[PDB]
């Protein structure tokens, strides 16, 4: 029913600009207050901005005031967040949320403000050997996030993807593993599907005994 | 700017009623709301305008507003209620959040880590690097110490370890990465990853393959 879907996340340089969207449905858009709320990694929620039904008026948190612009398009059921003069402080997941009291929320897009280059991960199989654990190493990338799945989505149970490390080099690395009966290692194939949108890195990798 | 302060952590025994407080300047002249955020999850509104529940939110969630204090109350608490809880207040002009309260539900069974140590892939080795991967999952409480050994000796550089993070089943996960050259890796007979959790140690060992 109520759908709030975001886009526009990614890497941006300090002082650069970026525009987020939130596409909405399942309810009468133009009747609702909308706004943005953000959350820097492992830290707390912070209101960014809100905007009236008609789009005729706006409010801002002090820290982004002057630098951000909230707007809406009531015909296309879309909310925007123009973000200029970006500062490293603006690095956060950005939440789309409907109404006076945030009663519905999107899934968030992550915005990373750094001077640093994107970097594609290298992806390597993690070989095993009752039960057996096989897996995938997603090494040395920037910024977050990566998506990892198995056998093109088909394989879902027994699957665990670990939170990444931030190495002192400032790159990330993470793994994801899957527990399987060891008997199936002879007569079943395993390929991990890894996507890293900011560098257009898409990788498949077979994991063999 | 105004602040909303919350206790950084709250612990409750199972079945009891959790109480989470929010205070700031002027909170009684304002409306309080509250949000439940689970790990890896978007926030969820549990109470708005001091003490109203959205349709869909159970009655064991309650909110009140007196003094300069809003208070969130959860009855019949169980472990699936573990989460971050944020108060929020408008009025006013701005929208203020509290720093969040972490809700620990006591009485969850101790659980030892499943550990899995991995050798470098052949591919990485042809690419002239090596990476050892130690995966630590399903442990409770969320504290681990992780040590690495080359043969029987401790490794004092090249180790990258995550802090522990709450899995959706309330247990915890962590990982540790040891970066090496192919030569370093091939020198020793073996490497070990040594994880100690609540006084007890699990260890795994891989070797070059040859």
């Amino acid at each position: 029913e109520v759908q709030l879907l975001e886009s526009g996340g990614g890497l941006v340089q300090p002082g650069g600009s970026l525009r987020l969207s939130c596409a909405a449905s399942g309810f009468t858009f133009s009747w609702y207050v909308m706004g943005w709320v953000r959350q820097a990694p492992g830290k707390g929620l912070e209101w960014v901005s809100s905007i009236y039904p008609s789009g005729g008026a706006t409010n801002y948190a002090d820290s982004v005031k002057g630098r951000f612009t909230i707007s809406r398009d009531n015909s296309k059921n879309t909310l925007y967040l123009q973000m200029n003069s970006l500062r490293a402080e603006d690095t956060a997941v950005y939440y789309c949320a409907r109404g006076n009291y945030f009663d519905y929320w999107g899934q968030g897009t992550l915005v990373t403000v750094s001077s640093a280059s994107t970097k594609g991960p290298s992806v390597f199989p993690l070989a095993p050997s009752g039960t057996a654990a096989l897996g995938c190493l997603v090494k040395d990338y920037f910024p977050e996030p990566v998506t990892v799945s198995w056998n093109s989505g088909a394989l879902t149970s027994g699957v665990h993807t670990f939170p990444a490390v931030l190495q002192s080099s400032g790159l990330y690395s993470l793994s994801s593993v899957v527990t399987v009966p060891s008997s199936s290692l002879g007569t079943q194939t395993y390929i991990c599907n890894v996507n890293h949108k900011p560098s257009n890195t898409k990788v498949d990798k077979r994991v063999e005994p | 700017q105004s602040v909303l302060t919350q206790p950084p952590s709250v612990s409750v025994s199972p079945g009891q009623t959790a109480s989470i407080t929010c205070s700031g300047e002027k909170l009684g002249d304002e409306y309080a709301s509250w949000y439940q955020q689970k790990p890896g999850q978007s926030p969820v509104l549990v109470i708005y305008q001091d003490n109203k529940r959205p349709s869909g939110i159970p009655e064991r969630f309650s909110g009140s507003n007196s003094g300069n204090t809003a208070t969130l109350t959860i009855s019949g608490t169980q472990a699936m209620d573990e989460a971050d809880y944020y108060c929020q207040a408008w009025d006013s002009s701005t929208l203020l959040f509290g720093g969040g309260t972490k809700l620990t539900v006591l009485g969850q069974p101790k659980a030892a880590p499943s550990v899995t140590l991995f050798p470098p892939s052949s591919e990485e080795l042809q690419a002239n690097k090596a990476t050892l991967v130690c995966l630590i999952s399903d442990f409770y409480p969320g504290a681990v110490t992780v040590a690495w050994k080359a043969d029987s000796s401790p490794v004092k550089a090249g180790v990258e370890t995550t802090k522990p993070s709450k899995q959706s089943n309330n247990k915890y996960a962590a990982s540790s990465y040891l970066s090496l050259t192919p030569e370093q890796w091939k020198s020793h007979r073996s490497y070990s990853c040594q994880v100690t959790h609540e006084g007890s140690t699990v260890e795994k060992t891989v070797a070059p393959t040859e």
